[PDB]
């Protein structure tokens, strides 16, 4: 019972199984997609037609894409319920600029890893308001606000942050952009030439304040998870990880699997595939960045349009992680006792046929539950 | 006060929140509770959903209401 | 009465086009572009030349621009009327920004797990069908306009 036989049989029954992994009754998913879909059910004509054509759009038992489901579904197989919960108590550590720390914790044994990548969210915008127009509740999140006594930065919490500026230097910034259109606009705007005019000047200058400020704001939002997965290996140097990853806009855990995206960055090597990640967080060139964040984390085959145009990462990232370690008979058990949940509720010869009757059992749980309310 | 998380699987979840917080706050503690990035989120309330810039008072959720958390991506 | 961010944006766009893309502004009103796209190579789109029609809201370039398909397109991405699938602007972006993401999104049609249109479905069970489709009206619609 290794390690290994543990990363080949979930592969195996997610690429097979995709939602039944979770162990949840098909009946549960039908009646809870039941009353979210309700509302979207036409209520003109034939209302038995018209039920059935919000069933048929289903999709409760397409697999999560979100890539945090994902992980926390891993979690789940190799750790138990119990271990799992206590793994979410342990604290993220920042991965440092080579990616050492990360180096030092895989001390050839069964391991878990679990990410999590942030993205600063600086703002971008900024807006001139009276102090009686401005409502914090109500008003733009994530933008600058400039008063004429108070510099401010309305948070996405809906908080006000002070940038530490007088009432006078504001009171200067105020009254020296009074273009219409600089009233509500941008930061670091590419043209604005302060040896031009006061305005330009003032607008440059509150963009310089702002970028003083905000290196010391933490802006960092959760951007993505994921896990990986490094088994024990006979030598130091056949040891090999293995990443685990969905992504809310692209592809879900099955996909992943099924592109063998997993065995493809498991041949970059422990060290190469650190070494990229830890570089993910350190460099200063979006294009960089954007290549990188696209080869280790677009679904299969998409590494080079992943991140470009619209998509290219102008954001600073930091990669955090997590490590412990992996018991294969615990993780094996865990994956047997959902192969039993789904033998036994849900019978077929091949994983094709359980997979379908599953879908039908949740698409009329879904139609007895909206009957039951629109009939 | 207290509001309520249902998904999918059948879980739910408590809440703390006041009825001016944000989206983006409520999906924050979900991410303490769940691990779940903020940015691969998606709530519903009353099959409306629910914008990142705005707050729970934009759509008068109010005390002991229940929200729906999807996590799967479904558009266009 | 163009911002002055509009006007400049214009000039460096044509005096540094992205490359497979011609995109010219409009005689009359100036926030309005004929854009021309090259079908990416290796691509069912190779050959082909596709149209497209993107303007400049009074809000740009706080708001993004409004892009349109001109010629029809035989794609997971882009609907009956033109319209494309695309929450995610920031005002660092510009015009070239959205215009390297659809040539982008030619280079690799192969559907997002998210699109659940028919378009999206039928190039997903049987892509070989839908791909020489994509070739097909490629001829069609875009190899004399």
């Amino acid at each position: 019972k290794t390690g290994l036989h543990v990363h080949e049989k979930i592969k195996h029954m997610v690429k097979n199984y995709g939602t039944m992994i979770t162990g949840i009754p098909a009946e549960i998913l039908g009646q809870n997609e039941a009353e979210i879909s309700v509302g979207y059910v036409k209520k003109m004509g034939n209302m038995k037609e018209n039920i059935a054509e919000v069933v048929r759009k289903s999709e409760m038992t397409q697999p999560t894409n979100s890539a945090g489901k994902a992980s926390n579904e891993v979690c789940d197989l190799l750790l138990g319920t119990e271990g799992a919960s206590e793994f979410e108590k342990s604290s993220y550590q920042v991965l440092s600029g080579d990616g050492s720390n990360l180096k030092g914790s895989l001390p050839n044994k069964n391991l878990l890893v679990r990410v999590e990548m942030d993205r600063f969210n600086a703002p971008q915008k900024y807006q001139k308001i009276k102090r009686e127009e401005f409502n914090p509740e109500t008003a733009e999140k994530n933008k600058i606000y400039l008063l004429e006594d108070q510099l401010v930065y309305l948070d996405i919490f809906g908080k006000v942050i002070d940038l530490g500026q007088t009432s006078d230097t504001c009171h200067r910034l105020f009254n020296a952009i009074t273009t219409p259109f600089y009233q509500n606009y941008i930061l670091y705007d590419e043209y604005i030439d302060p040896e031009e005019s006061a305005e330009e000047a003032a607008m440059f200058e509150m963009g310089e304040i702002v970028k003083a400020k905000m290196k010391n704001i933490d802006c960092w939002t959760a951007t993505h998870s994921f896990t990986i997965f490094v088994p024990e290996s006979d030598s130091e140097d056949t040891r090999t990880l293995y990443p685990y990853q969905a992504y809310w806009t692209s592809h879900t855990l099955q996909q992943w699997f099924s592109g063998d995206k997993d065995e493809k960055l498991s041949r970059l090597g422990i060290d190469g595939y650190i070494e990229k990640l830890a570089l993910l967080g350190t460099t200063t060139d979006s294009k960089i960045r954007s290549s990188i964040y696209g080869e280790l984390f677009s679904p299969p085959g998409k590494e080079h349009v992943f991140c470009t145009g619209m998509n290219e990462k102008f954001s600073p990232l930091r990669v955090k992680f997590k490590v412990t370690e992996v018991n294969p008979e615990i993780a094996l058990q865990n994956l047997e006792e959902v192969q039993e949940f789904i033998d036994t509720n849900y019978p077929g010869e091949n994983a094709k046929d359980q997979c379908e009757l599953y879908k039908i059992k949740a698409q009329e749980a879904m139609t007895k539950q909206l009957e039951m309310r629109l009939l | 006060m207290q509001i309520f998380v249902k998904t999918l699987t059948g879980k739910t979840i408590t809440l703390e929140v006041e009825p001016s917080d944000t989206i983006e706050n409520v999906k924050a503690k979900i991410q303490d509770k769940e691990g779940i990035p903020p940015d691969q989120q998606r709530l519903i309330f009353a099959g409306k959903q629910l914008e990142d810039g705005r707050t729970l008072s934009d759509y008068n959720i109010q005390k002991e209401s229940t929200l729906h958390l999807v996590l799967r991506l479904r558009g266009c | 009465g163009l911002p002055r961010r509009i006007i400049k944006e214009t000039q460096r766009l044509l005096a540094e086009p992205v490359p497979g893309i011609k995109a010219e502004p409009d005689e009359s009103n100036a926030r309005y572009f004929h854009v021309v796209i090259a079908g990416p190579q290796d691509s069912p789109f190779e050959g082909g030349t596709f149209k497209l029609e993107l303007f400049l809201p009074e809000e740009y370039p706080m708001a993004a621009p409004k892009v349109r398909f001109m010629t029809k397109i035989y794609h997971p991405n882009v609907d009956k009327l033109g319209r494309i699938c695309l929450d995610k602007w920031s005002p660092a972006l510009q015009i070239r920004t959205v215009l390297l993401s659809i040539q982008a999104l030619l280079s690799a049609p192969n559907p997002d797990d998210p699109l659940a249109n028919d378009v999206a479905e039928q190039w997903k069970t049987n892509e070989a069908q839908a791909i020489e489709t994509a070739r097909a009206w490629t001829r069609l619609y875009a190899m004399n306009n």
